[PDB]
């Protein structure tokens, strides 16, 4: 409903808690070729031995595959110093942590939101290799960003943690998106019990729906049908006589044994060199998903983005931090407004000649009177000459409008 | 064509981009950034630029003082852009390489 | 494993064989390939000193100072209580060194110094 | 007798073809309602035509 | 070989495409649907829209 002298402004307003999941690592698959194309057969290894570097360059790719994850995931995570605690008192103004916050009571240290994560997702010369960091100590970081941010807002990140009251960190974070900060304390019982209850909808939202962790599992699927693929490529003939290696030694004599063996080098070769370019591939593409998870980690978590829609839907307040199997979960806390109502408007007022112009917010009307009032939530003051600034005249203007502007000093001379 | 390759239609048609883009230019139009945080809440456009020009660092009697240059000029800008367009072929490479 | 009177082999999920029937007697037996990984060398700089450890990736201590870590067999080198940052990393939490005499250590890498707001 | 590999190219062309789509949902979804300007253009002297 | 030679520059060409297509959705979510404070990402200049 766009006219030229409407304006709609919030009245009330709702807390949103958002999820996002990001893949971070892969599974570090390492895959001997010479094991896979020539399983102990001497007389297939010396025909390997013909095609030069084919083979060790396929490791040597795997390996700085298997290094790059490690990489991946101590970019998102190690991003900290220090390992932070929060204080045995959950002092917090109201606002409950225990669901993002380590469980001690459990066997790992962590969260209920953490192993709900954990808990949806799930011989041929190939090998895994454990990551360098365990899901223990993903948790730990996790737990020490989470504490930093409880206790210390965004100071943990520029440089040392400052402690401060989370309401008057919840108070930063509403002069960040250009609410007042009068409106989290006057509101703080409210702001509280509807974090709480986003927080608590978190564990329903993805518990319920199964395809919530799709991201995570699909990483999961793609890297388990490249490996059995690979695995099931051993079974085809290329055109030997038998899949077997074994079976040609056994039946026939070297002269013609290397011919069917030469066959089978090709194409289980040709399949080593395909799997790894796939695995390039997707590694391109996990390093990307890393990178951006590292980037939201630190602007998202350890700040306020300004960024929109980066942190999730509406005006970004925090981000907390949760692990998760190969990826990371984070939980974007916003201001999204609720209702709202229909005002008239100026964009200025002439009082005596002279044009005023609103220092913050906007000069808005209930029919009768005129008010100015902060942009994004309606709170009503008397338009004065401490909430505007004169510049120009009422012939300048487009679209002025006249009324009164209360002078505060004028009834402090005349008492 | 012939050899087995085939070409799959886009599940978004470009009358439905072109649905999208309409309704986002339709949003930024009359409610400024608000129709992506939340609830789309109007406001006058003249009044939008201003709040603009606050993000900028200009006042808002900058705009309001010089409102018809401000249109006049935006006017022009967009009229050039159709005519450069038309008139330099590289420009669309970008989308043409692809 | 119980095979059906005419079943006399088991093949894998790549033509590999997993279970088997001796024509001696008819007792069946899975197979399992002997076992096979990876050698690492864990040393410093060999301008600081020529001692090394080797892993034995994903295997047992017994197919092979002999601490058996997750990332496999670790032998040569000195399991150290205390954690310190990652130097070399080997795996599943552990990372070696090489520190003061002189000898190279394995231990549990350090998440950084503990702290509390 | 060589086994997956044309079903692997199926599977990643396949593949291929489904991101496309995605990245068309990504880039111009970002609306949940198809919001429209009113027939009155009087945007103070902004011409949008 | 000449189909997989054919796959694997298709699928750099489409890792090429979404990287561009992310480009383009972070773009129009802070550049369309805000005002951002990021210098040259949408423009020389002060970007007002
Ligand atoms: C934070 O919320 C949790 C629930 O999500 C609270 O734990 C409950 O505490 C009540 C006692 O007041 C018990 O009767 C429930 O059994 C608890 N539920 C669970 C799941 O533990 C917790 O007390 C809240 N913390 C604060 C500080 O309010
Ligand atoms: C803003 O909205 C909230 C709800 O999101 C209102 O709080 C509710 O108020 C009703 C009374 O009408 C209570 O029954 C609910 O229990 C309240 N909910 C919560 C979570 O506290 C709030 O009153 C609204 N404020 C204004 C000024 O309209
Ligand atoms: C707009 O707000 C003004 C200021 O509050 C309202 O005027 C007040 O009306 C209330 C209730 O009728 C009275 O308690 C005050 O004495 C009035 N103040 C003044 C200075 O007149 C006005 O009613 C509102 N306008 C509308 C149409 O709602
Ligand atoms: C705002 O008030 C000013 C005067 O304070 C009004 O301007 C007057 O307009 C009338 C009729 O055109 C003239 O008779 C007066 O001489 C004008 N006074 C001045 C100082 O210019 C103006 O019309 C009012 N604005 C509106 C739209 O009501
Ligand atoms: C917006 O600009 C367009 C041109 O870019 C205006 O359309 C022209 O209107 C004149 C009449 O004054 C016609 O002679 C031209 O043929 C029109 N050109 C086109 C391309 O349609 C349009 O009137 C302008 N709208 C406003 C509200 O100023
Ligand atoms: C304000 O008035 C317009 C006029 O149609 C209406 O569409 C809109 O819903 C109203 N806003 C509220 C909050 O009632
Ligand atoms: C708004 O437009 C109406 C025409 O519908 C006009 O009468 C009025 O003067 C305009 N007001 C402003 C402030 O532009
Ligand atoms: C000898 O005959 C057959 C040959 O395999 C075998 O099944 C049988 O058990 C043998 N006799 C024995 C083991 O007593
Ligand atoms: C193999 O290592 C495991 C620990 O994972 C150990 O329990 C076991 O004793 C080792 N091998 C044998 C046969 O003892
Ligand atoms: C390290 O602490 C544990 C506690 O049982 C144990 O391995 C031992 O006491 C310490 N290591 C030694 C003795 O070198």
């Amino acid at each position: 409903a766009y006219s030229n002298n409407s304006i709609a402004i919030p009245t009330n307003f709702t807390i949103s808690v958002t999820t996002e999941i990001l893949p971070v690592s892969m599974t570090k698959t390492s895959v001997d070729c010479t094991m896979y194309i020539c399983g102990d057969s001497t007389e297939c290894s010396n025909l390997l031995l013909q095609y030069g570097s084919f083979c060790t360059q396929l490791n040597r790719a795997l390996t700085g595959i298997a290094v790059e994850q490690d990489k991946n995931t101590q970019e998102v995570f190690a991003q900290v110093k220090q390992i932070y605690k929060t204080p045995p008192i959950k002092d917090f103004g109201g606002f409950n942590f225990s669901q993002i916050l380590p469980d001690p009571s459990k066997p790992s240290k962590r969260s209920p939101i953490e192993d709900l994560l954990f808990n949806k997702v799930t011989f041929n010369g190939l090998t895994v290799l454990p990551p360098l960091l365990t899901d223990e100590m993903i948790a730990q970081y996790t737990s020490a960003l989470l504490a930093g941010t409880i206790t210390s807002g965004w100071t943990f990140g520029a440089g040392p943690a400052l402690q401060i009251p989370f309401p008057m960190q919840m108070a930063y974070r509403f002069n960040g998106i250009g609410v007042t900060q009068n409106v989290l304390y006057e509101n703080q019982k409210l702001i509280a019990n509807q974090f709480n209850s986003a927080i608590g909808k978190i564990q329903d939202s993805l518990s319920s729906t199964p395809s919530a962790l799709g991201k995570l599992q699909d990483v999961v699927n793609q890297n388990a049908q490249a490996l059995n693929t690979l695995v099931k490529q051993l079974s085809s003939n290329f055109g030997a006589i038998s899949s077997v290696l074994n079976d040609i030694l056994s039946r026939l004599d070297p002269p013609e044994a290397e011919v069917q063996i030469d066959r089978l080098i090709t194409g289980r070769l040709q399949s080593l060199q395909t799997y790894v370019t796939q695995q390039l591939i997707r590694a391109a593409e996990i390093r990307a998903s890393a990178n951006l998870a590292a980037t939201k980690m630190s602007e998202c978590v350890l700040g306020q983005s300004k960024r929109v829609d980066f942190c999730g839907k509406g005006y970004h307040l925090m981000s907390f931090p949760q692990s998760a199997p190969h990826g990371v979960v984070f939980l974007h806390v916003t201001y999204v407004p609720a209702q709202e109502k229909n005002f008239t408007t100026a964009p200025a007022i002439c009082h005596d000649g002279k044009a005023h112009f609103p220092r913050e917010g906007v000069f808005v009307s209930n029919g009768t009177h005129w008010f100015v009032t902060q942009r994004n939530f309606y709170e009503p003051q008397i338009i004065t000459t401490d909430n505007t600034f004169v510049s120009g005249n009422c012939d300048v203007v487009i679209g002025i409008v006249n009324n009164t502007v209360y002078d505060p000093l004028q009834p402090e001379l005349d008492s | 064509k012939f050899n087995g390759l085939t070409v799959l239609p886009p599940l978004l048609t470009d009358e439905m981009i072109a649905q999208y883009t309409s309704a986002l230019l339709a949003g930024t139009i009359t409610s400024g950034w608000t129709f992506g945080a939340g609830p789309a809440l109007q406001i006058p456009f003249p009044m939008q630029m201003a709040y603009r020009f606050n993000g900028i660092g200009v006042t808002q009697n900058v705009l309001y003082e010089n409102q018809k240059l401000i249109a006049n000029q935006f006017n022009s800008a967009i009229g050039k852009i159709q005519d450069s367009l038309s008139s330099t072929p590289s420009a669309l490479g970008k989308l043409q390489d692809v | 494993k119980k095979f059906l009177p005419f079943q006399q082999f088991g093949r894998d999920i790549a033509d590999t064989t997993d279970a088997v029937r001796d024509p001696q007697t008819l007792e069946i037996l899975d197979i399992t390939p002997c076992s096979f990984g990876g050698v690492s060398v864990i040393t410093p700089g060999t301008n600081t000193s020529n001692q090394v450890a080797v892993l034995y990736q994903g295997v047992n201590c017994t197919e092979v100072n002999v601490f058996q870590t997750r990332a496999g067999c670790l032998i040569g080198a000195e399991h150290v209580n205390n954690s310190y940052e990652c130097d070399i990393p080997i795996g599943a939490g552990i990372c070696a060194s090489y520190q003061t005499s002189q000898s190279i250590i394995a231990y549990t890498m350090s998440l950084g110094a503990e702290n509390s707001v």
